[PDB]
RNA sequence: ACGGAAGGGCACCACCAGGAGUGGAGCCUGCGGCUUAAUUUGACCAACACGGGGAAACUCACCAGGUCCAGACACAAUAAGGAUUGACAGAUUGAGAGCUCUUUCUUGAUUUUGUGGGUGGUGGUGCAUGGCCGUUCUUAGUUGGUGGAGUGAUUUGUCUGCUUAAUUGCGAUAACGAACGAGACCUUAACCUACUAAAUAGGGUUGCUGGCACUUGCCGGUUGACUCUUCUUAGAGGGACUAUCGGUUUCAAGCCGAUGGAAGUUUGAGGCAAUAACAGGUCUGUGAUGCCCUUAGACGUUCUGGGCCGCACGCGCGCUACACUGACGGAGCCAGCGAGUACAACCUUGGCCGAGAGGUCUGGGUAAUCUUGUGAAACUCCGUCGUGCUGGGGAUAGAGCAUUGUAAUUAUUGCUCUUCAACGAGGAAUUCCUAGUAAGCGCAAGUCAUCAGCUUGCGUUGAUUACGUCCCUGCCCUUUGUACACACC
């Protein structure tokens, strides 16, 4: 008796791209397989996590710096979909690196 | 300062020596041929290879050449 | 170290009961966590036991990893005078 | 647990650094190679790739268990929510960490420096590697410092091919007169390097053309018409 | 290796033509010297706004003092009629320190005093070491296998030429095949009316409204609906390869020009970046570390206060200025990098107070959602000033109001009123830089409880003059000479 739509939301994170895109594509394919209405894998600006650091551990040497960084890609998805199939989708197809989070928002 | 170092020249030479009947005068057709008949990893190297292949083909069309 | 015997008793009983400790290197802190006593003599008592040859220590990123060897188990069992058929939580076969 | 997502990823990275350095400290005698941290909806699986898997597990599977316990206290986890897993290295020759630790161990037993280094290089190229290199720096049988290089095959140095194929390892060895520094570099076979490109950037492969016969001039080979 | 020897090529850490400067002034900061109890220390192109070194406590390493053992373990030794521990109150102390004493009370084998040993050390040695980074060297340079020449150290391959940013190629050849470097490669910046899509981004139509017009239209508001992805995003891809053409080239590598392009400097900018080496720096980043030193009134650790900021003086990065292309008033109103609270208290809107700093009450934001369209400065328009060290310049001081802070004096910092100094475009000399570049202008992030005149990034306005050379300073290859090899110091 879970016919009430939860208008659920699936958001993602990672420091990589191919695995995150793969997980999103599998999520969309699973949603399409059971006739689910959705808003697509909307892309979010890749947040560049940057730290500048001096290379010399002792200050001696010509002034030389470096910039380490990652990017975080988010690609949230929301579904106007039934209950059990959505949750089963969330607990399946999980890849290390990409982090899945689910918000009911009902 | 474009000199087209060893790799592109040698690859184009082998491309001509093994596939002259299929190569043409046009850059784009030879680019597609380079894509399909040879596994160039990147695409900038692919474009350079196709360009030098076209240049060598034009030189051959003008006349016979060394090497 | 001068540890009052009841705090040392707590150290020993927790250590034998479950076998492992972390004991942040930061001294002078009020209470060590899941022990309700000062971290300082926790570290010192574990150092004394290691010097005896009962606890293997491993320092990495200030967290003083501690583990009990078999002679340590025997010594703790004799000190805590507990029956000789109970093993620390590590020995429990919590396998796959 | 609510925290900024960028900070959460930074914490995940520093936690992986935590685990890797702690396992390097502990399982060094085990020929430790690497650690993978997989996160499931319920369990935080921690796969340990090491050489002596059976000793890593220990008798009756107790050692792994106690190791697990330490983690549950190092990060304030909960029982069952985290679980270790020991796995044999796919090929101990290719991994730089295992070779560096093994030849550090061989140095610890007073084995000849040149002999150990050359044996390591020989084994690495026996494993199928496309090139190995070892730098041993320090007080090699002299008070003055000196660095010995033992290389075989070819090792690239520029471009992410440095990151993609050749893997490096740095270790310190304590002796009775000082510290020796060990750098080990291996350029794996690009054709066998899965999960990425399978060749160098300038590696060009040309498909050999197929040979055919042209003489058939008229050759109107009629098929059965269909409608 | 060097040559005030030759050949051929390069470099705004070289110059020519220039631009902006510094060096003159005041100040901030970093060194030296002096001074001091200490003014802790390491660096002297490749030291000097460097050690992330913007230190009031901590930091800390120095100084005057006061605590404690955080001396494991083994043995001996005392010792359960006390090995020992701790303390109210007073003297003592800076202390509400049982540190030391007066008295006494408490505590139970953990300890106490000796031996061995072990730890701790921002103690010494970077001329014992690792790791890292810097430099030689941003140049194009290295290397070994067979083969040739040498008795040999070595040499040829690695070169007569031309070309390239390139040991980049065309080639000639006792050289043939190869390896590292360069290139290739990744990140980033462009171009995508082609694909996928979007209430955490925008747009259209239409609602429901506001106003002005009265013609159906203009500028708005609404998280009401339908629809779309051009811009904003980010994935897969496309695109440029010197493409076409014309010159010039043993007609080959390649160069020059025009056209089409978005892009024709390797498309711009970077990230990695070879062999060999320095007695280059770092023990002061490391629980990296050998040796030496110390390890009890300690060079361990902690507490209080002071210093790292003193000042007859010299030097190095910079900041504000010397004004009219300006200062000061109003008004216009334009960004892109960021960042932001949990076991803590961050970014702050909005409403009230105060003249301001600021204060208070609420509300958002764990982030394309909220600060935020960061409504930033330079800039623009209209006025006051009018060549007067003047309304420039804002240093040095006096008084007061607040904020952070356990604590602000030796002014932390912000704000209000006043005194307003030197400074007239700065000698010798010297620094950086050829296109969204220099320069001007600010903002964000790292330091951060509070503090930048610093650095790392970002964007605004945006040029003059080259598009060359070996004259100065050097670099690469070749030839030559050398009585040099710790190599012209
Ligand atoms: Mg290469
Ligand atoms: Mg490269
Ligand atoms: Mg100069
Ligand atoms: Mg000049
Ligand atoms: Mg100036
Ligand atoms: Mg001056
Ligand atoms: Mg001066
Ligand atoms: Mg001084
Ligand atoms: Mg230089
Ligand atoms: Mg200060
Ligand atoms: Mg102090
Ligand atoms: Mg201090
Ligand atoms: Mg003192
Ligand atoms: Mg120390
Ligand atoms: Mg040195
Ligand atoms: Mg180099
Ligand atoms: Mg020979
Ligand atoms: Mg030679
Ligand atoms: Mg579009
Ligand atoms: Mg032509
Ligand atoms: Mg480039
Ligand atoms: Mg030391
Ligand atoms: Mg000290
Ligand atoms: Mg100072
Ligand atoms: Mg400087
Ligand atoms: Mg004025
Ligand atoms: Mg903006
Ligand atoms: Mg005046
Ligand atoms: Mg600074
Ligand atoms: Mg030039
Ligand atoms: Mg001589
Ligand atoms: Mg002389």
């Amino acid at each position: 008796q879970e016919v009430v739509i939860h208008k659920i939301r699936i958001n993602l994170t990672s420091t990589k791209v191919k695995q995150l895109e793969n997980v999103s594509a599998n999520i969309i394919k699973n949603a399409e397989t059971f006739k689910l209405v959705k808003k697509g894998p909307v892309r979010l600006p890749t947040k560049v996590l940057k730290i500048s650091t001096r290379k010399t551990p002792n200050g001696e040497g010509s002034k030389t710096w470096d910039t380490y960084e990652m990017r975080i890609h988010k690609r949230y998805i929301d579904l106007e979909a039934p209950a059990h199939i959505v949750k089963r989708i969330t607990q399946i197809t999980i890849e290390p690196g990409v982090d899945v989070e689910v918000i009911i928002a009902a | 300062g474009r000199v087209r170092t060893k790799t592109v020249k040698r690859a184009s030479k082998a491309l001509i020596e093994k596939y002259y009947p299929k190569l043409t005068m046009d850059f784009q057709t030879n680019k597609r041929l380079c894509d399909e008949i040879a596994t160039i990893q990147s695409k900038r190297l692919r474009n350079k290879i196709a360009g030098y292949t076209t240049h060598l083909m034009k030189r051959i069309q003008k006349g016979p050449v060394r090497g | 170290m001068l540890i009052p015997k009841e705090d040392r008793k707590k150290i020993y009983q927790h250590l034998f009961q479950e076998g492992v400790l972390v004991a942040k290197k930061d001294f002078n802190q009020p209470k060590h966590e899941e022990i309700d006593t000062k971290n300082l003599f926790v570290i010192k008592a574990l150092q004394s036991l290691t010097s005896k040859g009962f606890v293997k220590t491993q320092f990495s990123w200030q967290y003083y990893y501690y583990t009990l060897t078999e002679e340590g188990v025997v010594y703790l069992r004799e000190y805590l005078n507990l029956p000789e058929h109970i093993f620390p939580a590590t020995y429990l076969a919590g396998q796959s | 647990a609510i925290i900024s997502k960028k900070r959460k990823l930074v914490a995940d990275g520093v936690f992986y650094a935590e685990l890797n350095e702690f396992f390097t400290r502990e399982l060094a005698e085990e020929g430790y190679s690497g650690v993978e941290v997989r996160v499931t909806p319920t369990k935080t699986e921690i796969i340990i790739r090491a050489t002596k898997v059976q000793d890593v597990v220990g008798e009756n599977g107790r050692r792994i268990n106690e190791l697990t316990l330490l983690i549950e206290k190092r990060f304030k986890y909960k029982r069952g929510t985290i679980a270790l897993y020991a796995e044999r290295v796919h090929d101990r020759g290719l991994s730089a960490v295992a070779q560096a630790e093994s030849m550090k161990f061989k140095l610890l037993n007073g084995l000849a420096i040149r002999r150990a280094a050359y044996g390591v290089v020989r084994y690495v190229m026996e494993s199928g590697a496309k090139g190995c290199e070892v730098v041993i720096s320090g007080k090699l049988r002299a008070a003055r410092a000196k660095s010995m290089k033992f290389a075989d095959g070819f090792l690239i140095h520029s471009g992410q091919p440095v990151n993609d194929f050749i893997e490096t390892a740095t270790r310190h060895v304590l002796l009775r007169q000082g510290v020796l520094g060990i750098k080990v570099k291996i350029m794996k076979d690009p054709s066998r390097n899965t999960s990425g490109p399978k060749a160098l950037p300038d590696a060009v492969t040309i498909i050999e053309p197929k040979e055919e016969e042209p003489v058939l001039e008229p050759s109107v080979k009629d098929y059965r018409p269909t409608e």
